[PDB]
């Protein structure tokens, strides 16, 4: 009653606009919401909850796939279950081919310990981040992204370096990490995506974020982010990706190419042009595929990793089954 | 003299060395009205210049070589003294001024270095109204087969690699790939057009006028989602500010960024550009030698917050404001001028028999 | 003189001389007709001149040919430059035209008396079709008592690199007839790759049998060099952009079989012309300077 | 030499230094050696010998008819003009920097630049930049309604509007205009009807006007008290000159 | 005058009550005109707001209805959008791809049919061979032959089209039917079950219902009376 109507709330505010702009508060949302979920519903065997689990997920996916912090979190819960259930009452490999009522507080309590550790992921990361940035660094980053803010602001208090933002055109919020982090004195430059290229050449590592990693190593950044790792590569300048490690999720890139997000042409073009916006079809995708070739690390709350092992990843986080959801 | 612009804003430390001024700051403010340095043939084009009224490599040669004409008729000589030298001499202040209002362009620089040349030339012996005939009707001629007659015949070459059907990617307003894509949609080809533009001048938008007033179909996109829509794309075509004896290609800050991507999508990329604006000077990046525009045009009004309104009060911050970047030969296929179809790699090649 | 006439003529020089180069026996071919005509207007001679183009060309669907016409005609254009009269262009016409066929027929050993130096002893040789010039490349390597393995493609549509193993064990040098799917598997073992050459384009880039650009992408990626020889008739105005921007009156009658395939310049080392050791950008050099 | 400097005159040399002095000081005060001045003769053709008593670095005066406007006194002068040309007026105390004003004769190349300021009865419409004015009349020639045509709000769809404005009768103007008032007599005053007519002919190879807002001075009027104002204000201005 | 009137107001019961003294007012524009010359008394100053990165419409007639259609296919009002489903319908799910072709469940593209772009197809609907639709909107359950090309038109749920047929700019509402060989010009409309016979080419402006004054012509199998 009173949860679903909070659910209804959180899907209406997923399709409208999302209140809570930071992808850490999607993900504490999306956790306390399942435990609600949890708490309040009534089930007898695992498989009817793991069902309700589904369908809500397909739901709250359904409203908004542009984002799958929801989808993650999500699985993620759907194996919370699985593994309890398996643990109280009893992974794909050659091994294994070759080879052949009480879990509520278990699953309530290991929803609240995955809160606990979500909630420092920033600080675990701003925590590694000094030992990746050397004194008299050139380092350029791409739109706003919390996390690569922090890990600067923070890995400045002991170096000193200069640091490039490109603005996102055309959410050119770039400029809100330029005054942010020039507000904590690094001196910062504030640049236009035309010129990345231009410049690239004199750029010793960049740092980027991401909305969400793929599985196969490939990410889905803003957009112009591709050009950026183009560019990099072309350079051979290593490529850092910030990413906490919920927003590892296990799709793959041709999906019915509901990929990127498009939205209204009025930022690209303005409304005043008149008469020539009948004949001409302007596109303003927010996000951008980067392949995993061209990727050189990943930083996240649990340490360093390559691209070429991000599928084990995918293994610990998500069962097999729980890819469709 | 004439005073020095001063430097607005402070610069980023790789660009110490280039001038930034600011639209604001117009240096007529110390300068008499009748302008008594020389006739006002000066400030018209200098404030043309700064203020950006004129934007076109091809514009910003026309007007300047008819704001030199109109000094040659001016012009008259000193007693006790010969033309030939003279004229140069005095000529120098003005390219100094047009440079403090605004940095020249390869186009403008081979222009000068022409009629330096063909001020040389003239004899010590010939009349004065003779030699200011002369110079005008050389004048006129250079505009005419440098402008004109290479356009058509860069016009007639590209009609053939326009094949029905495709996908034609351009960047930026360039006269000579508006015109190249009109001409051929009047020749019956049927085809469509996707148009890259990139903040602050936003200056794409102008051929997005020419191409719906011509009728041609056509899309248009900003400069990031670039990389979304090359899959699609069949071929790329791009106007160039200039060409350098190494085969690179100096142009619009974004041209690199569409010929590495588009190599990265393996798509053909076209360069279109006029043997006149061929430079003999060479550099290996766009640190060496380029131009920083005022960079108050960077500041946006997202919302209802402007975030880089006080950028002058934050001591780190820094912006920058590039106009111009180089493209290595090794990411261009084609170069489109009178002479024909050529390789980047034959660029010194045309120097070496237009030279003589 | 009718176009059958010609036609025959073509085909009798191409079965006499086996050796001879299809652009040769074109050349000699307008050579001859130009030399019987009865023509008194340069307009007339070049409409005609064109014409027969046309139908050679008909005949053999070679770029060789072609760029053979396209030489000729601008041989003649050359010619009436400077000659207002008409009978002092025609001898003239015909004195430069015995010229320039017989350096085009020293142009063969030219090259081969200038190629055969980049042959490191014990080095290993890959080609990919029956080339005449490859062929007289190496008989010159072997002259000057050189010892090199070869290895030689079969090229599929037709078996033209058993042919050339035949030629090449007729002079008692090593070589082994690989298929035409195993080149990265013998790239390995390369050391150098030369190949001839069907036609070169502005830039630099080869027209050439359909298997080359498969095997010069393959040299590229091992950092092999590559080394493609050719005589001067056979440049040509010609620009493709890639594969399919190729003509298609070269690909076919020579599900689908192309004959022709395009290289880059970027993948070649080295041009080997009667002129001498040429960079691709040679090649532009040259046809910018013969066309104004 | 494409400016010359053109002084109306239909004045007086009152207030503590001479009224003339004062516009023709800013003239010196950035170039313009020379300087055409046309007298009054309904009164006296000789008010130029009086005025040849001052220590001005050049000056050149003419005498005029009883009876002559502004746009007269340019018929009459145009024998004298072969460019274009900077109508000014005796009764003027500014200390406006004229290098902008000039600067929109200049960088677009107008057919008229004038100056005008925020006064402390005839409306004025400018676009949204604040530099092409694109209206402009008076309520003498409207009864009750201000008529505004379809085809400049087509071109220009947000007008600007001021009232309380008053006028420095500063012109920069070019030759062609000077030949077109040559071509008809049925103009007399430039403010009263030649600025109104450029205006709407500027929409009918086309006619630019452009006109320049200022907030620091205005001219003495013919009221005494614009006299008495400029009079208490002349202190301050001549402290800095 | 570069403002557009979205038909968007925040009123006071001063409003009400205004109404409901002044007995003349019929609209808004009224009420606005009245109150502007009934100046002095009653002051009442109304005031504007103008917003420049939203976008707000009022469909009046066939131009402004076309006009706001191209408009939403083309996102123009998002986050409204065909795909966005924002009325919890199962029919209009819909899936979003390249140059906004928008396909519902069900559709069954035919061989040789292109879809250019700015095309929205209902569920159920049935597409035919070697079709050419362009910037066009298809209601659910609608069946069309062969070689039909369908420019700038609008089909509402059930239409059916035969094979050959040539629309342009016209407007087809809810179970109508069209037959061979037929051609309909720019601005033509065609309502409420009224099949054009064959082997006709309409008038540019062409109306047609089954009610015979209001309609320009009224049939059910053909053109001509």
């Amino acid at each position: 009653s009173e949860l679903s109507e909070r659910i209804e709330s959180f899907v209406e505010t997923l399709k409208r606009g999302g209140g809570p702009r930071s992808s850490e508060e999607m993900a504490r949302e999306t956790l306390g919401l399942l435990r609600q979920i949890i708490t309040d519903h009534r089930w007898s065997n695992a498989g009817e909850l793991m069902e309700l689990i589904r369908r809500e997920g397909r739901r709250m996916t359904a409203a908004q796939p542009s984002e799958t912090t929801v989808g993650n979190m999500v699985r993620r819960v759907l194996k919370i279950i699985r593994e309890e259930y398996g643990r109280l009452h009893g992974q794909e490999s050659l091994h294994k081919l070759l080879t052949s009522a009480q879990l509520q507080s278990n699953i309530i309590e290991a929803i609240n310990e995955l809160l606990v550790e979500l909630e420092g992921t920033m600080e675990n990361i701003a925590a590694q981040a000094l030992e990746h940035i050397h004194s008299n660094e050139v380092i350029m980053t791409i739109g706003f992204s919390r996390t690569v803010e922090a890990f600067l602001k923070e890995a400045a208090r002991k170096r000193k370096f200069h640091v490039i933002v490109a603005e996102c055109a055309p959410f050119c919020q770039g400029h809100e990490m330029a005054v942010n982090l020039s507000k904590a004195g690094i001196e910062t430059t504030v640049m236009t995506d035309a010129a990345i290229f231009a410049v690239m050449s004199r750029v010793n590592k960049v740092i980027i974020g991401t909305k969400t990693i793929l599985a196969n190593g490939a990410l889905r950044a803003v957009t112009g982010t591709h050009t950026l790792a183009l560019a990099a590569k072309h350079h051979s300048t290593p490529l850092i990706v910030c990413a906490p490690m919920f927003k590892l999720s296990p799709q793959f890139p041709n999906e019915e190419d509901s990929f990127h997000k498009f939205v209204a042409p009025e930022e690209v073009l303005p409304f005043t042009e008149g008469d020539i916006l009948e004949k001409v079809s302007v596109h303003c995708p927010v996000f951008d595929y980067v392949p995993p070739e061209l990727i050189t690390l990943f930083i996240s709350n649990i340490g360093g990793n390559a691209p070429s092992y991000i599928y084990r990843l995918m293994s610990e986080l998500y069962h097999p089954d729980d890819h469709v959801l | 003299q004439v005073p020095t612009r001063k430097d607005y804003g402070s610069k980023v430390s790789l660009f110490s060395h280039l001038p930034q001024y600011s639209r604001q700051n117009s240096l007529t403010q110390f300068m008499s009205i009748p302008s008594s340095v020389i006739h006002p043939a000066m400030v018209r084009l200098g404030l043309q210049y700064s203020q950006g009224l004129v934007s076109g490599s091809n514009a910003r040669c026309i007007a300047l070589l008819r704001a030199l004409q109109q000094v040659i008729q001016d012009y008259t000589t000193p007693p006790n003294e010969e033309l030939s030298r003279d004229l140069v001499n005095k000529l120098k202040p003005y390219m100094s001024f047009l440079t403090q209002c605004r940095p020249l362009s390869a186009s403008m620089h081979n222009a000068i270095k022409f009629l330096n040349k063909e001020i040389t030339s003239v004899g010590s012996s010939k009349r004065e109204e003779e030699a200011k005939s002369e110079l005008r009707a050389a004048i006129d001629r250079y505009v005419q087969e440098k402008i004109v007659l290479a356009a058509q015949a860069i016009s007639r070459f590209a009609y053939q690699k326009i094949s029905n059907g495709d996908v034609i990617l351009v960047y930026g307003c360039s006269s000579l790939v508006s015109r190249i894509l009109q001409e051929a949609w009047t020749e019956g080809r049927r085809f469509r057009v996707v148009v890259v533009d990139s903040r602050p001048w936003l200056e794409g938008r102008h051929t997005l006028r020419s191409l719906v007033h011509a009728g041609v179909p056509a899309s248009y996109l900003l400069i990031p989602a670039a990389s979304y829509v090359l899959p699609e794309v069949s071929k790329v075509l791009l106007g160039a500010h200039a060409l350098l004896a190494n085969g690179s290609v100096m142009s619009r800050v974004g041209t690199a960024q569409l010929a590495l991507v588009a190599r990265a999508h393996n798509v053909p990329v076209l360069v279109c550009c006029e043997t006149y604006k061929f430079c003999e000077r060479v550099q290996t990046d766009a640190f060496v030698s380029n131009e920083l525009d005022d960079p108050d045009d960077l500041q946006c009004k997202r919302g209802e917050h402007v975030a880089l309104a006080n950028w002058q009060n934050h001591a780190s911050l820094r912006l920058l404001n590039l106009v111009y970047d180089v493209t290595p030969p090794e990411l261009v296929d084609l170069v489109i001028t009178e002479l024909g179809m050529i390789p980047c790699s034959s660029v010194p090649v045309v120097l070496r028999v237009k030279s003589s | 003189m009718d176009d059958k006439e010609l036609i025959e003529y073509f085909k009798s020089q191409m079965k006499e001389d086996p050796d001879m180069a299809s652009a040769v026996a074109a050349i000699r071919t307008l050579l001859e007709f130009l030399k019987r005509d009865k023509g008194e207007t340069i307009q007339g001679l070049r409409a005609n001149l064109t014409s027969a183009i046309e139908t050679l060309c008909g005949v053999d669907s070679s770029v060789a040919v072609s760029s053979g016409g396209e030489l000729f005609l601008r041989f003649i254009s050359l010619a009436s430059l400077e000659y207002s009269d008409y009978s002092k262009c025609k001898k003239i016409m015909i004195e430069r035209g015995e010229l320039f066929l017989r350096r085009i027929s020293l142009s063969r050993n030219k090259i081969a008396d200038l190629c055969h130096t980049f042959i490191k002893d014990g080095a290993t040789i890959l080609t990919h079709a029956y080339s005449r010039v490859v062929l007289r490349v190496l008989e010159a390597a072997v002259a000057a008592k050189k010892r090199f393995s070869v290895y030689v493609t079969e090229s599929q549509p037709d078996l033209s690199g058993k042919k050339m193993a035949k030629a090449l064990c007729h002079l008692n040098v090593p070589v082994t007839v690989v298929l035409d799917a195993a080149v990265g598997y013998i790239m390995e073992k390369a050391d150098l790759v030369i190949v001839g050459a069907e036609g070169v384009v502005e830039n630099g880039g080869i027209i050439n049998k359909i298997g080359t650009n498969q095997m010069a992408v393959c040299a590229k990626a091992q950092n092999k060099p590559f080394y493609v020889v050719a005589e001067s008739f056979k440049f040509v105005r010609l620009f493709p952009l890639n594969q399919q921007d190729v003509p298609d009156k070269f690909k076919y009658k020579a599900e689908e079989h192309p004959w022709v395939d395009y290289t880059a310049p970027s993948l070649i080392t080295l041009l080997f012309t009667d002129l001498g050791v040429l960079t691709p950008s040679a090649v532009s050099d040259e046809l910018i300077k013969l066309y104004l | 030499m494409e400016f010359q400097a053109v002084v109306m005159a239909v004045l007086l040399p009152v207030g503590n230094k001479p009224l003339i002095w004062y516009p023709l000081n800013l003239l010196e005060r950035v170039g313009f050696e020379e300087v055409i001045v046309v007298t009054t003769r309904d009164v006296q053709k000789a008010l130029c010998a009086e005025f040849k008593m001052k220590m001005k670095p050049d000056i050149v005066c003419i005498p005029d008819d009883a009876d002559m406007g502004t746009a007269d006194s340019l018929r009459y002068i145009y024998p004298k003009l072969k460019t274009d040309v900077l109508v000014l007026s005796c009764d003027l105390i500014t200390d406006v920097a004229l290098h902008e004003v000039v600067d929109l004769f200049r960088a677009y190349d107008a057919s008229l630049a004038m100056l005008m300021r925020k006064g402390q009865r005839d409306f004025i419409g400018v676009d949204s930049t604040g530099k092409r004015l694109l209206f402009m009349a008076n309520e003498a020639d409207l009864d009750e309604e201000l008529v505004i045509k379809g085809s400049i709000l087509q071109k220009h769809p947000r007008i600007r509007f001021h009232t309380g404005l008053v006028d420095a009768h500063l012109y920069c103007l070019k030759k062609y205009i000077v030949d077109f008032l040559m071509e008809n007599g049925s103009i007399t005053s430039i403010r009263s009807e030649l600025i109104p007519y450029l205006v709407r002919k500027q929409f009918s190879k086309s006619l630019d006007i452009y006109s320049f807002i200022k907030e620091a001075n205005t001219l003495n009027l013919a009221p005494y008290d614009a006299c008495w104002n400029a009079c208490r204000g002349d202190r301050w201005e001549d402290l800095s000159r | 005058y570069d403002l557009l009137d979205c038909h968007i107001s925040i009123c006071s019961p001063q409003v009400a009550q205004l109404f409901t003294d002044n007995f003349d007012y019929q609209t808004r524009d009224d009420f606005v005109r009245g109150l502007l010359v009934n100046e002095e008394i009653l002051g009442n100053q109304i005031h504007m707001h103008v917003t420049a990165k939203e976008y707000g419409a009022r469909v009046s007639n066939l131009h402004m209805y076309s006009a706001v259609c191209a408009d939403v296919i083309r996102r123009w009002v998002y986050p409204l959008t065909p795909e966005a489903n924002f009325t919890d319908s199962t029919t209009q799910s819909c899936t979003h791809s390249r140059h906004n072709i928008y396909r519902g469940p069900e559709v069954s593209l035919g061989h040789g049919s292109i879809l250019e772009e700015n095309v929205l197809l209902g569920s159920g609907t049935v597409i035919g061979s070697n079709c050419f639709i362009t910037n066009s909107v298809i209601g659910p359950g609608c069946h069309i032959g062969d070689n039909v090309v369908l420019d700038q038109t609008y089909l509402w749920q059930g239409v059916r089209v035969a094979a050959g047929a040539q629309i342009h700019q016209s407007l087809l509402c809810d179970n109508a039917e069209v037959k061979e060989r037929v051609t309909l010009k720019p601005r033509s409309v065609l309502t409420s079950q009224v099949v054009v016979g064959p082997n006709i080419t309409l008038p540019e402006g062409s109306v047609i219902s089954l009610h015979p004054p209001d309609a320009e012509e009224d049939e059910d199998d053909g053109e001509f009376s």
